[PDB]
Order: structure tokens, then C-alpha cells, then sequence
């Protein structure tokens, strides 16, 4: 709607927040992967797991490379 | 008390204790050593609380 | 949304690959977040905060350590994210030392 | 550092103050982290310094 | 003057520095109390009634100059008339200003010798700050508050007693 996309500001905003802590701790995600991440701490998300899955398929892209 | 330190005072060496240094991504050990000194009670204003936490820093340099 | 999709998504960012053409990561995907979907341990962003500023005054930017400060203080402000310690956790846990990164501008 | 202790020495002795122990100490930190490196200003300097600081390193391999 | 010193007395939360001015006070009206027996037995008389318009005319200026005030601002306005240089005025303040010297030079005796301040009402420079008595009473947890600081002391007389 438009106030439906008014709340896609009000994400656009945090998501520009968290692109700044992401680079200042020299991390690999992006943009991209970060708006992924969000969603899933919307539901609830251990973070001890979701470390040691992207530590897996960082190393999945360069297996199948 | 393997090398000679030890004719320094107890109470000085006593109020010595260990603490570890700031927390390093997975980095080297030389990274989370320490040393610090235990002031605290009227000795605790003298040697000023805010000038411990610099000189800390500068004998990580 | 569902959270089986959500995983999905995640497999498709990090590797550029299809999605019928990888599917071991997918099953290993389920197989760790399966049954700990909740965090096993409680949220405390109190500590995780304390942790990103022990590792911008190891770097000695005390600039930084209060320009974190306001990030963390925006993360407040906006407010659509009810678990903040989570985002963070994550990005400390994959943390490296830049000794570098200044483009700092932040909002 | 055998420079700004002498002068501590010297102005916590002469002093019959408990205050000139907390504005002697102040002045001794803050010329301790001047003539190091980790002051705002000299951070670039020291930016400078860990490049050597790295090369050192690759030749202990 | 008589509505002033009523009130003022029955006003406790203006300081025992107020009550010592209206004590003062209550002494020098007192002696206008003796002339007026005198000359209610000798019933123009112009004469004898023209030396208090300049005695009264002093007092209403001291009055009226001293309003708003206590504590060491008191202490400023006492020593607004330290300022002269007639004698019949300066005897007119002195034995006012003992008075209202004593409340302040009594709490002086229990911060240059042992002791810690306790009033109602803030009469002395010292307004201290509760409960930073944990380790850091050696740090501020006795404000020099300037207002109660009197104008017989000085900054740096101040400061040493502190």
C-alpha cells in the first residue's frame, strides 16, 4: 500500500544503521545478505547457529568453485 | 621467586594480581595479557580511579 | 514469513549457485538451526555492546568507541527489531581486526 | 619515563597536600602520553608505526 | 519595621541568620521604646523628635536593602553597609553584624575543626551531596555553593576551609 511502504522506509532506514556496524567490524556479509538476517531475527534466530552455517557456506563457495 | 624480584615488599606484590587484556578477534595471546594493580580504599582517590585505566593502556604500548 | 524458505534464501546469497543444483548445504542448513531455532542462551545486549567497544579501544579510536555509540543509539531509535543483541552478536562473532576502516558517516 | 617519575618524585615529596598528589599525577600522565604515541594527534604517527610493526613480524617467518 | 521583625521571627525557614538580624533589631528598637516613655511623662518638642529621622531613616534603608537574603548572601548585605564612612552609622551596623556573623562563624568551628555540617535550612557554603560517601568524599561531595559564601571571606579563604 502506501503505508506499507512507509514501513519499507522505516527497514531502509535500520538496514543503512547495521550496513555501518558491518563494515567497521571488517565483516563479509553485505547489504544483501543482512536484509536476510533481519527477517530471521524476526522470528527468532540463535545467533551461535546462524555463525557456523556461514562459516560453512563461505567455504561451500569455494568448494564447488 | 626465580628471578630476583623478590625483596620487594609482600603487601606490594600481593596487591598485584593478574587481569586480561581486551578481547582480540582470535588473535595472538600477547593480546590478553595484563598486569593490575589493586587500589581501592582511601589509596583509591590518591592514586586517582580515571589515571588507572590510561596507564593501562600506556603499558600496552 | 516461513521460516524453511528463509533458509533457503540464505544458501542462494552466499553461494552464487542454483538452488536445484545445491542442495547438501540446505540439509545441513536444517540440521543445525533444526531444534535450536531459539536462541539456547538469553539475549543480553548489554555485554555485546561492552565487546565492540573492546575492540575499538584496542584499536585506540576512542572517536569510534563514541561513534559506535550513536549507531547502537539509532538502532534504539528506529526500533522495528525486537531482538537487537542478536544482529550484533552476529557481527561480532565474525569480526576481524581492520586496523583501518575509516569511511565512518553515519544514518 | 625516568624524566616525568623524577619530577613525581620530586613534587609528591616536597608537597604537604593529598591534592598535589592527584594535580602531580595528572601532569606526569598526560606528559607520559605525549611523549608516546597514543595521543589523538599522533595516532596517524603511530598509524604510521604498526606498518613497521607488521614487517618485523614477517621476519620472525 | 514592626511588620518586618514580626514576620520574620515567626519565620523559621528564613534561617537563624533572619532571626539574629530581627534579634538585632528588636535590640535597637528597644532603646526608641526608652525616648518615648521620656517624652509621653513630659506631656513643640521639634527637636528631640528630628535626631531619630536620622537614626530611623538609616534603619529603614537597612531594612528595606536586606530583604531576600540569608545565609552567607546575608553575610552581603551587612557588609553592604561595612561600606561607610560616618561613625554614627558604623556603630549603627556594628552590633548588628556580630550577630548575624555568629550562626556562620559557629559552623566554621565544625569545618576548621572536626565535625560535618547539619542544618534545616542552608545558612553555609558547604551543600553537601548524600550517599557519594563510598569511596569518593575526596572527590566533590562537598559543593562550595557561592551564594552562602560571606563577603567578609574570600576565594581564597574560601577554598582553604573547604
Amino acid at each position: 500500500a502506501a503505508a506499507a511502504a512507509a514501513n519499507l522506509n522505516a527497514v531502509r532506514e535500520t538496514m543503512d544503521v547495521l550496513l555501518e556496524i558491518s563494515r567497521i567490524l571488517n565483516t563479509g556479509l553485505d547489504m544483501e545478505t543482512l536484509s536476510i538476517c533481519v527477517r530471521l531475527c524476526e522470528q527468532g534466530i540463535n545467533p551461535e547457529a546462524l555463525s557456523s552455517v556461514i562459516k560453512e557456506l563461505r567455504k561451500a563457495t569455494e568448494a564447488l568453485k | 621467586r626465580a628471578t630476583n624480584a623478590q625483596f620487594d615488599s609482600p603487601e606490594i606484590l600481593r596487591r598485584l594480581d593478574v587481569r586480561l587484556l581486551e578481547v582480540s578477534p582470535g588473535d595472538t595471546g600477547w593480546d590478553v595479557f595484563s598486569l593490575d594493580y589493586h587500589v581501592d580504599g582511601p589509596i583509591a582517590t590518591v592514586f586517582t580511579r580515571e589515571c588507572m585505566s590510561h596507564y593501562l593502556r600506556v603499558f600496552n604500548f | 514469513k516461513s521460516p524453511n524458505v528463509l533458509l533457503q534464501n540464505l544458501c542462494c546469497r552466499i553461494l552464487g549457485r542454483s538452488e536445484a543444483d545445491v542442495a547438501q548445504q540446505f540439509q545441513y542448513a536444517v540440521r543445525v538451526i533444526g531444534s535450536n531455532f531459539a536462541p539456547t542462551v538469553e539475549r543480553d545486549e548489554f555485554l555485546v555492546a561492552e565487546k565492540i567497544k573492546k575492540e575499538l579501544i584496542r584499536q585506540r579510536r576512542e572517536a569510534d568507541a563514541a561513534l559506535f555509540s550513536e549507531l547502537h543509539r539509532k538502532l534504539h531509535s528506529q526500533g522495528v527489531l525486537k531482538n537487537k543483541w542478536s544482529i550484533l552478536y552476529l557481527l561480532l562473532s565474525l569480526s576481524e581486526d581492520p586496523r583501518r576502516q575509516p569511511s565512518k558517516v553515519s544514518s | 619515563l625516568e624524566c616525568s617519575w623524577d619530577e613525581l618524585w620530586n613534587k609528591v615529596q616536597q608537597a604537604q597536600d593529598l591534592d598535589h598528589i592527584i594535580a602531580a599525577h595528572e601532569v606526569f600522565l598526560d606528559t607520559i602520553i605525549s611523549r608516546c604515541l597514543l595521543d589523538s594527534d599522533s595516532r596517524a604517527l603511530l598509524n604510521q608505526l604498526r606498518a613497521v610493526f607488521d614487517q618485523i613480524i614477517e621476519l620472525q617467518n | 519595621i514592626r511588620r518586618y521583625t514580626d514576620q520574620r521571627s515567626l519565620d523559621r525557614s528564613f534561617g537563624l541568620v533572619g532571626q539574629s538580624f530581627c534579634a538585632a533589631l528588636h535590640q535597637e528598637l528597644r532603646e526608641y521604646y526608652r525616648l518615648l516613655s521620656v517624652l509621653h511623662s513630659q506631656l513643640r518638642l521639634l527637636v528631640w523628635t528630628y535626631d531619630p529621622k536620622i537614626r530611623l531613616k538609616t534603619l529603614a534603608a537597612l531594612v528595606d536593602h536586606c530583604q531576600g537574603r540569608k545565609g552567607g548572601e546575608l553575610a552581603s548585605a551587612v557588609h553592604a553597609y561595612t561600606k561607610t564612612g560616618d561613625p554614627y552609622m558604623r556603630s549603627l551596623v556594628q552590633h548588628i553584624l556580630s550577630l548575624v556573623s555568629h550562626p556562620v562563624l559557629s559552623f566554621l568551628y565544625r569545618w576548621i575543626y572536626d565535625g560535618e555540617l547539619e542544618d534545616t535550612y542552608h545558612e553555609f557554603f558547604v551543600a553537601s551531596d548524600p550517599t557519594v560517601k563510598t569511596d569518593r568524599l575526596w572527590h566533590d561531595k562537598y559543593t562550595l555553593r557561592k551564594s552562602m559564601i560571606p563577603s567578609f571571606m574570600t576565594m581564597d579563604q574560601s577554598r582553604k576551609v573547604l
